[PDB]
């Protein structure tokens, strides 16, 4: 076996910051040279950046350098830009007449750094129709807010819910630089009906706002 | 020049997973190929690696349970998985990984989703805008799509005519086995008693499209 690890797992830095990523192998990685950098969009498939240590694929941005030799390898991001948001790989690969494994580092998130942004709070109740299937699903939405931590409660006739809610989360938007979040209560129809006031609980710092409505109004 | 996978799909927990790797372009036994994996949220994953001379050599994890052979006729690499875990949904790829080439190849990569559950269309239920989702000038409303599998399911708004401000969130996988995701849009409140709003949510894999015109209140 061959194993990379990075460092750190994940960072946030300004836009046109200097970003430096680590990787150490397990093992010398074959020829001292069989290193690979990926890159990984949202939503996209994996794609080679460097490839034996430094050298730059075509249509690779100029940003983007790699450095190191034997088991140590560093990728460098010259002037962060919004689009590089992903995630990074090390790709190593150990080798010998008889040796032939391959191994991809836990990953580094980046994410740009900006200001604190406040969430816009969208409560929904369920929809009539969904309601005639047995099932409640009341959705919050945490619009365009940063940084991408925030702690969402449901409250239902004042009594704090726990185990019946699902978070979802957008990547970084390229424009804004903001995330948006979804977290779902779901209820039973008997249970939605039984309670009256319900309310989705955000807190970001030293704010908690909390979006509410009465049932059927 | 082209790779392709075939033989995704579902799995029974505990079953086996058979994907093939069709080359285009090139001869299969010319080059050594990896498999690797990337289950939902984690780390991209070597599998194993077949050497351009027809060698299988696995990460230790995989060893027990994988096999990876040729077949030159078919010009495939192909691989067998048993015993499959929750944890083994995922999407899989076939590439020559190119750490110390300038020669580096994909798959497009299959989904193969590991579970007891049956292939169902989505129900979509509005999120509808109203008096409590309108702050200032500015409505939020989106679509439910709850109750779908297997992943993927993609989402537009208007046939593509309305993409600023919309955010499609990543789908979770509910205690029943089946997944859910909201699809929001934010809109100019003055907006809401002229124009038409329709999320158009597709579902591949059980042949379903579903248009769900979200009206106000």
């Amino acid at each position: 076996d061959i194993q990379m690890t990075q460092s750190p797992s994940s960072l946030s830095a300004s836009v046109g910051d200097r970003v430096t990523i680590t990787c150490r192998a397990s093992q010398s990685v074959w020829r001292n040279k069989f290193v690979a950098w990926y890159q990984q969009k949202p939503g996209k498939a994996p794609k080679r950046l460097i490839y034996a240590i430094a050298s730059l694929y075509s249509g690779v941005p100029s940003r983007f350098s790699g450095s190191g030799s034997g088991t140590d390898f560093t990728l460098t991001i010259s002037s962060l830009q919004p689009e590089d948001f992903a995630t990074y790989y090390c790709v190593g690969h150990y080798g010998s007449e008889n040796d032939a494994y391959y191994a991809f580092g836990q990953g580094t998130k980046v994410e740009i750094k900006r200001t604190v942004a406040a969430p816009s709070v969208f409560i929904f109740p369920p929809s009539d129709e969904q309601l005639k299937s047995g099932t409640a699903s009341v959705v919050c939405l945490l619009n365009n807010f940063y940084p991408r931590e925030a702690k969402v409660s449901w409250y239902v006739d004042n009594a704090l819910q726990s185990g019946n809610s699902q978070e979802s989360v957008t990547e970084q938007d390229s424009k804004d630089s903001t995330y948006s979040l979804s977290s779902t209560l779901t209820l039973s129809k008997a249970d939605y009906e039984k309670h009256k006031v319900y309310a989705c609980e955000v807190t970001q710092g030293t704010t908690s706002v909390t979006k509410s409505f009465n049932r059927g109004e | 020049v082209q790779l392709v996978e075939s033989g995704g799909g579902l799995v029974q927990p505990g079953g086996s997973l058979r994907l093939s790797c069709t080359a285009s372009g090139f001869s299969i036994d010319s080059y050594g190929f990896s498999w690797v994996r990337q289950a939902p949220g984690k780390g991209l994953e070597h599998i194993g690696y077949l050497t351009a001379g027809g060698r299988a050599f696995y990460a230790s994890w995989a060893k027990s349970r994988s096999t990876i052979t040729r077949n030159t006729n078919e010009n495939t690499v192909t691989l067998k998985m048993n015993s499959l875990r929750a944890e083994d949904t995922a999407v899989y790829y076939c590439a020559k990984l190119g750490t110390g080439s300038r020669f580096a190849i994909w798959g497009q990569g299959t989904l193969v989703t590991v579970s007891s559950a049956s292939t169902k269309g989505p129900s979509v239920f509005p999120l509808a805008p109203s008096s409590k989702s309108t702050s200032g000038g500015t409505a939020a409303l989106g679509c439910l799509v709850k109750d779908y599998f297997p992943e993927p399911v993609t989402v537009s708004w208007n046939s593509g005519a309305l993409t600023s401000g919309v955010h499609t969130f990543p789908a979770v996988l509910q205690s029943s086995g089946l997944y859910s995701l909201s699809s929001v849009v934010t809109v100019p409140s003055s907006s809401l008693g002229t124009q038409t709003y329709i999320c158009n949510v597709n579902h591949k894999p059980s042949n379903t499209k579903v248009d769900k015109k979200v009206e106000p209140k």
